[PDB]
């Protein structure tokens, strides 16, 4: 299946799924055909003026017949539905034919559990059936607990915020009284019973929205979806009961998540301290096989494994993780 | 070979190292060296890899059991002549355990071999010096011969420098073992020769190793030096290895000689090996040096005189400074190599003309050259200089004192492509700027600290220094932006890691232009500029690392004189039968090679025991595939031989200072006004550092020819610069650059609401703005428009803070106020000239609306957080704006988020922590707690010589503290909370949150606190979590180190702590009535102050709250009823005592104010601090070594000592003799069951003890056994003293020798308790030397006293004998005191040191 561009008016770099090439001024661009028709998709956009910032539109084929216009007042380029389905089978070689899948198979392994009815009540946009995330979108989370913490109340577009599940470590739904610590330090129960059994109702849904998350931080750099794809990770990892098959599936998809991240972006994406955490302390630490050692190879840095420099200019005080020594009886040399 | 060192070896009367016996005295210490230098790889890393982590905890297990290890050891030694394959790499990887017994042999060997002197002066490299004071040394030996430059009569000297070629490598195992067993136990010799014959395995393929020495053996290092020596005596003759060593009665110093005669009897005057590299310095009359050519051209005739044709000579000198190819001159060098070449078996190793250097000092020559541990090295004699400034070094003449020659030094070529290399593999890797930078940086020092002096001297290596710090900008450069920068400020280089740039040291000439050299600072009362064209000083350029190195002469010159004065000091203090204290060397600490700071390390008595460890430390080369640079020196040895804080403190200073080099940064982006420092062998993520420099980077200075504006912002990007415009994007999300302006404009209008009638205003309307008018940056539109109810006065425009203003400029009705936001870089941020341009282009516009033609455009700069406003004012409006400015940039909610996000992109971190800033707030009106949690979960410990660590809980307490009001809510935790529980650390600060939430919750609303402050971050969560039902209540962490946990130093305090038998909450004042005189922050200062000093010197602390016994505690107090004026005292004493306390571990003398956190007989005051002796004992310390079970163990009762040190004094010794009896069954364990306080005159050195107490008659005195004595005292010694020496002979040489003497080593927080035996010399100089009052005495010896076997143990008791009269305290007495004296004795309970029936009393006051 096909997705034709009317027209290219100004120079942008366009993505698909995990590719991505120029288009210049008004070159002869018709689009993209030949599409695999199983899975969602990105087709995202950054303009060759660096005054923009990275946006997209998640879509599914099967769900319509779908093109790409640029709209001059708004300065994008917009998806819209061809509702008429004869104009649109109307509307040669400058429609490009998507790739042939790679060995990896590697936009099913990121999207597997990805899909657009989901996609839909994160981005909540009732005339399409397709989804618009730019690199500026806030949370639910991050908006809600603004005016939490805090005239003219004029609304923002609810489209405009990416509306993932409330994940919150401190947070009353996180942890039941009289379970403070058990409930802090072993996060099973938010796990188990309130996210999957309660909100996600399956792996697939929780794993869904992780993947999408990550797909957003990875193709816009957006903060919110960085967050959540960090926050999901942790929440199972710091969990000491979780199914056998979500431990294994995660493994997988992190490690095809960490695969196709390009390194110019990680920085931005990953999060040190909870790649740290995940890895060598959690419950879950010996349990990510393939992503621990893809990790320690395409990022050793960012976890302590460049294994020595020589200390420059030449202090401490005391430690809160022992108890407090009051004195005691030293056998020693002198 | 082998019949030169069976000559060589009984001429010296060599005495063969036996095989190590089971109870070798040092083995123990041999072992831990060998450990430890096998741990040591590891102390650099945090995440171990697996066998990384096996290798480790392998060492720790042979360490937590030694003698075990030791049998193994020993055993292999003696049977083991199989061993694993080892692997290489050439670095070689050797068996674990197998590298245990090697590295324990190793140590052995070099110890035993030193001691016995095995090696003669010449062989290098020596634990005696490092190797640029070797080549120093060599030099100056040189220069030191007698008559050597002398050319009157045609003399020649000549300097042989060639290398031993393959030596390693051609080592014949049988020759070996035939070697070894002239100097080595003959198993010790299988053992090593076998060890060498293994598997070695590369690649796919192994091999049996038949012969070479495996370099990578720990022990490597002894064979190829032992080897080397057989080369050596081939090389020098017995004969004159013989001058050179000396008698092995009498051995030479490295290149002396006996007498001058020995010196001049043979041509060679100085040899030297280092390792495989040898020396050898000739001297010739023109006679023999022509008879010895002449024997040579005869077997090498060179008829056309070709023989300068591939005369190797060295290039890095200039054509008239290096050898001039003379042809007799020539002749001599081939034939003094002839003549040595000729000495040596090809099969020991391989010396060729090629591989050697022959320099020619003649009449024709003024130069002798060599290389030497890296340096080119040129002599030229003054009286030659006819024949100048740079790396210099001046030879003196040590019999005239003058200078008779200068050395010249270079780096050699192949130190210098070594460097160049590394500076290549730096820029050539797979990484973090930062990262890039601390390569440089380590590269750039390690070549500094070695080279030092020849680096300025040697012009390819500065040009390789300046282009390989050009490179590294320029990946820097790079990796910020494809386009490549007009101009660069040096700031981001430069600036230290603290500070969040790359901390570069420099090697380079980089001006800092002026032009970054502005800063700007915004007050209440208005904003003031620093610029370069204000001050007149001196144009900046970026320290460099050549001036921070001291040079290497200048460091062996001071060291030559401070170690003569160090010799003459503890000369000096021999003589006063004292030993010298480490405060009379303060001042030549930190130099010395050794630095004298080595004298008075803890572990020095056992480094004693190191040998070897130069040439260990240099053939890790082969053994480990990473080591240190530093490979040539040792700081445990050496000290440490350079500080480059200078540096940085200068870097910061050039730049600017903190001030400058800010606002080149995002800081006051954040928010905060002051620096304090804090972000985070770690690096900064490229991301970060590229926002944290964003202001400097990225502006049109910088980069031109790519300027845009970013989508819903007003920030300008001027190129494609990696990451920064995500990490800006993420900043303004979900449009906050328009909201910001909204929130502003909605905060004035509110304010101005509030002002209709005090300034006549009519109405306030708030205009509605296109929707991007906000950031739209080349007009403008009114946001607020005002009506008059009448009429106002105007001014002409003037700035928000200008004082002087003149309302005769015109009538209007209607004014209006644009509020515009924009977003600095360093280039321009200058909000006042921003605001006065934009508002007079904006009302000249003919694009821009205004409704009027007055009003005033106010300005905020949201990458610098600053602000002003120009227009039109009335009178009135001036104070309102400003009034109103100040508060909405503290307090807009819109601003507080901006500012969240900028922190959290710089990963700077939340509620506020608490700050010198914020502190007064303290005091406000809103209901604070802080709370403590340090002395919830308390432990003591028992550690044992093994390294096992017993820890038991005590009774601990939450702090939680109003500051305002100065309750107390003392929660004490009982030690059954932790009963049966895991993971208690942790438990600690749950419990603690769990019990902090319950008060909260027990307190009515009227008094729940708004904050609650922790003093440990670790508290945060915790209470966090429970404190989830408290929405309102924050949780805030403080950077200040508060003084809390010396709340158990307040004695009403610990004492219903400890003796609380279930949880139990407490409720104090603890400012008790100070608040009926004084304000909540003078109490709370006061309390902190208190508490400070108790923290730092508790003794001296509560001696100051204790003089005054006069001055009491109410019973429902804490502290004493002092007056005002008592506490003005009071207080001053602790600022004293703190910053005393300071000084004396800092050695500070007086400083800036800059702030932190009759006569005679005066017993009394010694009475006072005696009770607090009891304090000492939580710390207790026992004078131990490996059991051996051949040895009595003494057992002191733990109820004994602590009550004589309750008894005891601070200053004056107190004594008793101790009895006791073998356990049952048990010979060895003698039991301490009884201490006979006896009368005694004390002194602080000493003690007069009367003499064993006769106690027969005294019930249970039957079996008790006279074991020794024991004492006080406030030196701490290794050994007896001398007059404890006098003292114990006196008692027991002629009564009970093996009587032991326990000496307790009493100090403010701990004792330390050490027990000896006194060895028949011992007792023979105490018979000589009676009444010893003195440390030391002539005659005198530590070896004296030998240590003995001492156990704590509270399973059994003991008690005290004591006079029958009471008194055994004579001090106040001494008349009356015989110490010739036949007392008589009871049992009983002994008085204290100053009791009332040891001193005179005090009369009180009828109460």
């Amino acid at each position: 299946n096909t997705v034709p561009f009317t027209s290219a008016p100004i120079e942008v770099t366009i993505g698909i799924d995990q590719y991505s090439f120029n288009v210049k001024e008004n070159q002869p661009f018709h689009g993209i055909k030949d599409i695999p028709i199983g899975h969602v998709h990105v087709i995202h956009f950054q303009h060759a003026d660096n005054s923009s910032m990275r946006y997209g539109y998640w879509f599914d084929c099967r769900m319509g017949n779908f093109y790409i216009q640029y709209d001059p007042k708004d300065g994008l380029y917009k998806m819209m539905e061809e509702r008429d389905g004869a104009k649109f089978e109307n509307i040669r070689q400058m429609m490009v034919s998507y790739p042939k899948i790679d060995e990896d198979d590697t936009w099913y392994n990121l999207t597997e559990f990805v899909q657009m009815d989901k996609i839909r009540k994160i981005v909540r946009k009732d005339e399409n059936q397709f989804s618009y995330v730019d690199s500026s979108m806030t949370t639910v989370q991050e908006n809600e607990l603004l005016k939490s913490s805090l005239e003219a109340k004029n609304e923002d577009d609810p489209a405009h915020s990416l509306n993932y599940t409330v994940i919150n470590f401190k947070s009353r739904e996180a942890i039941r009284p009289g379970h403070e610590m058990e409930d802090f330090l072993d996060k099973s129960y938010y796990l188990n019973t309130v996210m999957l059994q309660g909100i996600f109702k399956n792996s697939s849904n929780y794993f869904g929205e992780l993947q999408f998350a990550f797909l957003n931080a990875m193709f816009f750099g957006n903060y919110g979806s960085s967050l959540q794809w960090h926050a999901m990770i942790e929440l199972i990892c710091s969990s000491a009961t979780v199914p056998k098959h979500m431990l294994d599936k995660l493994d997988e998809i992190l490690y095809y998540q960490i695969k196709t991240l390009p390194e110019q972006y990680s920085d931005i994406l990953l999060n040190e301290r909870v790649w740290n955490i995940c890895l060598y302390s959690s419950f879950q630490k010996n349990s990510l096989h393939n992503t621990e050692k893809i990790m320690e190879n395409k990022y050793p840095e960012l976890l302590g494994k460049d294994n020595d420099d020589a200390l420059i200019y030449g202090d401490d005080e005391d430690d809160e993780h022992n108890p407090t020594i009051v004195g005691g009886l030293y056998y020693q040399r002198p | 070979g082998s019949g030169v060192m069976v000559e060589w070896l009984e001429s010296r009367s060599f005495s063969p190292i036996p095989f190590p016996p089971l109870t070798y005295k040092n083995d123990t210490k041999i072992l831990v060296l060998a450990l430890e230098d096998l741990k040591d790889v590891y102390a650099s890393k945090v995440r171990l890899n697996a066998s990384e982590r096996e290798e480790l905890a392998l060492i720790e297990e042979a360490y937590d059991n030694p003698h075990d290890t030791l049998n193994r050891i020993k055993k292999y030694l003696l049977t083991q002549r199989v061993f694993k394959p080892v692997d290489i790499t050439p670095v070689y990887s050797v068996d674990p355990l197998e590298k245990i017994t090697d590295a324990y042999l190793d140590q052995y060997l070099w110890y035993e071999a030193d001691q016995r002197k095995l090696f003669p002066n010449w062989i290098k490299p020596s634990d005696s010096e490092i190797p640029p004071l070797l080549v120093y040394k060599w030099t100056q030996g040189i220069n030191n011969l007698s008559e050597i430059w002398d050319v009157s009569r045609g003399q020649s000297a000549v300097l042989l420098e060639t290398t031993l070629g393959e030596m390693a490598e051609k080592i014949d195992f049988t020759l070996l073992n035939r070697l070894l067993r002239l100097i080595v136990d003959p198993n010790i010799a299988d053992y090593i020769t076998a060890k060498n014959n293994v598997v070695i395995n590369f690649k796919d393929m192994s091999h049996v190793n038949k012969y070479g020495l495996i370099r990578g053996l720990k022990f490597a290092s002894f064979i190829f030096q032992y080897y080397g020596l057989v080369i050596d005596l081939l090389l020098l003759g017995q004969e004159r290895a013989t001058d050179l060593a000396g008698p092995a009665n009498n051995p030479n110093e490295f290149m002396q000689f006996k007498s001058k005669e020995v010196e001049k009897a043979h041509p060679i005057r100085l040899y030297t090996r280092y390792l495989d590299r040898i020396y050898m310095l000739f001297h010739f009359e023109e006679d023999e040096g022509e008879e010895l050519t002449d024997e040579y051209l005869a077997e090498n005739p060179d008829p056309n005189f070709e023989n300068s044709i591939g005369y190797n000579n060295r290039k890095c000198w200039p054509k008239d400074s290096r050898m001039r190819l003379i042809r007799q001159d020539v002749n001599l060098g081939r034939a003094v190599f002839w003549e040595i070449q000729s000495r040596v078996p090809t099969s020991l190793t391989s010396i060729k003309w090629e591989n050697a250097f022959v320099s020619v000092y003649s009449k024709n020559n003024p130069n002798l050259l060599f290389s030497m541990c890296g340096f080119e090295v040129r002599i030229l004699p003054r009286q030659r200089m006819e024949e100048n400034d740079e790396g210099v070094w001046d030879l003196v003449d040590e019999r005239t004192k003058q200078r008779t020659a200068k050395a010249y030094l270079k780096v050699s070529e192949e130190e210098i492509k070594k460097f160049d290399s590394r500076i290549r593999g730096i820029l050539m890797a797979s990484t973090t700027f930062t990262k890039v930078a601390a390569k440089w940086n380590t590269s750039l020092i390690s070549l500094f600290t070695y080279f030092r002096e020849a680096i300025v001297a040697t012009e390819p290596l500065l040009d390789i220094l300046v282009k390989g710090e050009t490179r590294i900008q320029n990946r820097v450069k790079l990796g910020l932006n494809s386009k490549m920068p007009t101009r660069f400020p040096p700031a981001v280089f430069y600036t230290p890691k603290e500070l969040g740039g790359l901390g570069m040291i420099s090697a380079s000439h980089i001006l800092i232009p002026a032009s970054d050299l502005s800063w700007s600072k915004q007050t209440d009362t208005g904003i003031t500029h620093f610029r370069a064209g204000m001050t007149h000083e001196d144009e900046k350029l970026i320290p460099t690392i050549f001036r921070y190195i001291t040079t290497w002469e200048n460091e062996f010159l001071d060291s030559q004189r401070v170690w003569a004065e160090y010799a003459t000091k503890r000369q000096e203090a021999i003589q006063q039968n004292r030993r010298l204290a480490f405060e009379e060397l303060e001042g030549s600490w930190d130099r010395g090679i050794p630095r004298i700071s080595t004298l008075f390390q803890r572990d020095r008595h056992t480094l004693a025991y190191d040998r070897g460890h130069r040439i260990r430390r240099e053939f890790k080369q082969y053994s480990l595939e990473r080591n240190s640079p530093f490979w040539w020196t040792n700081s445990h040895h050496d000290g440490k031989l350079w500080n480059l804080n200078a540096y940085r403190t200068d870097v910061i200073q050039a730049l600017g200072g903190i001030e400058t080099i800010l606002e080149h940064t995002l800081f006051k982006g954040t928010g905060f006004n002051s620096w304090e420092g804090l972000f985070w062998l770690s690096q900064i993520p490229n991301r970060r550092f590229t926002l944290w420099w964003s202001p400097t980077i990225n502006r049109a200075n910088v980069y031109v020819g790519f300027l845009v504006q970013l989508d819903l912002t007003g920030i300008f990007l001027h190129g494609k610069i990696p990451t920064l415009k995500i990490s800006l994007i993420q900043i303004f999300r979900a449009h906050l650059w328009q909201k910001i302006h909204e929130s502003i404009v909605f905060d004035i209008c509110q304010i101005l609401d509030g002002e209709l009638d005090v300034l006549q205003i009519e109405s306030v309307t708030k205009e509605t703005v296109h929707p991007r008018k906000s950031y739209k940056m080349n007009s403008s539109a009114a946001d607020i428009t005002m009506e008059s109810v009448h009429e106002w006065e105007v001014s002409k425009p003037s700035l928000l803070h200008e004082t002087n203003d003149s309302f005769k400029g015109l009538i209007t009705n209607k004014m209006w106020f644009d509020v515009q936001l924009r977003y600095g870089d360093y280039d321009s941020h200058d909000i006042s000239r921003y605001v006065r341009a934009k508002f007079l282009d904006y009302t000249t516009d003919n694009v821009s609306m205004y409704p009027s033609p007055t009003g005033v455009m106010i300005g905020i700069d949201l990458a610098y957080n600053m602000y002003d406003a120009y227009g039109n004012w009335f009178n009135g409006l001036k104070p309102l704006i400003q009034n109103s400015m100040r508060t909405i940039m503290k307090a807009n909610p819109a601003l507080y988020v901006l500012r969240e996000r900028i922190r959290k992109g710089l990963q700077i971190y939340q509620e506020p922590f608490l700050n010198s800033s914020n502190y007064a707030e303290l005091f406000n009106n809103d209901i604070k707690l802080f709370v403590d949690d340090t002395n919830v979960y308390r432990v003591t410990v028992h550690k044992t010589f093994e390294g096992n660590v017993a820890t038991k809980a005590i009774n601990g307490c939450i702090f939680t503290l109003n500051p305002k009001t100065g309750h107390l809510f003392l929660k004490i935790i009982h030690t059954s909370v932790w009963a049966g529980q895991k993971r208690l650390s942790q438990l600690a600060k749950w419990k603690t949150a769990e019990e902090v939430s319950a008060l909260v919750r027990s307190l009515p609303k009227e008094e729940q606190p708004k904050q609650i402050i922790v003093t440990r971050k670790a508290m945060l969560d915790p209470l966090e979590v429970h404190m989830l039902d408290f929405p309102n209540i924050a949780i805030r962490p403080t950077e200040l180190r508060l003084p809390f946990s010396a709340a158990m130093s307040i004695d009403k305090l610990s004492d219903v702590v400890m003796k609380a038998t279930e949880p139990q909450m407490v409720l104090f004042n603890i400012y008790d009535d100070w608040l009926d005189r004084i304000s909540s922050y003078t109490a709370f200062s006061r309390l902190t102050l208190l508490l400070r000093a108790l923290k730092t010197n508790e003794e001296s602390a509560k001696m100051i709250l204790l003089s005054d016994p006069t001055i009491t505690i109410k019973s429902y107090h804490l502290w004493p009823s002092f007056t005002d004026e008592q506490w003005i005292t009071i207080e001053s004493q602790m600022r004293d005592l703190i910053l005393t306390e300071y000084g004396r571990k800092y050695n500070v003398n007086i400083s800036a104010l800059t702030q932190t956190e009759s006569s005679k007989n005066e017993w009394r005051k010694s009475a006072i601090a005696n009770t607090l002796l009891y304090l000492r004992l939580k710390n207790i310390y026992v004078s131990a070594d490996d059991f051996v079970e051949e040895q009595n163990v003494y057992v002191l009762p733990k109820n004994l000592l602590k009550k004589f040190i309750e008894i005891s004094d601070v200053k004056i010794q107190v004594a008793a003799f101790i009895y006791g009896m073998s356990a049952k069954d048990h010979p060895k364990v003698k039991e301490i069951k009884t201490v006979v306080l006896v009368p005694q005159l004390g002194h602080v050195g000493s003690v007069q003890i009367s003499n064993i107490p006769d106690i027969g008659d005294l019930p249970d005195t039957e079996g008790l056994e006279l074991l020794g004595w024991i004492h006080t005292q406030t030196e701490e010694l290794k050994f007896m003293a001398a007059s404890e020496v006098a003292t114990h002979s006196k008692l027991f040489a002629d009564k009970k020798r093996d009587c032991i003497d326990i000496s307790i080593f009493s100090t403010p927080g701990s004792v330390s308790l050490s027990a000896y035996n006194l060895t028949d010399e011992g007792y023979q100089w105490g018979e000589e030397n009676k009444d010893i009052m003195n440390v030391l005495s002539e005659g005198f010896e530590p070896t004296f006293s030998t240590h003995a076997q001492l156990l704590l143990s509270d399973r059994i008791t003991g008690n005290f004998i004591i006079p029958s009269g009471n008194v055994w305290n004579y001090t106040f007495m001494g008349t009356a005191f015989n110490q010739e004296g036949d007392y008589n004795f009871k049992y009983g309970i002994p008085l204290e040191f100053y009791n009332e029936m040891h001193r005179p009393v005090h009369f009180l006051q009828f109460s």
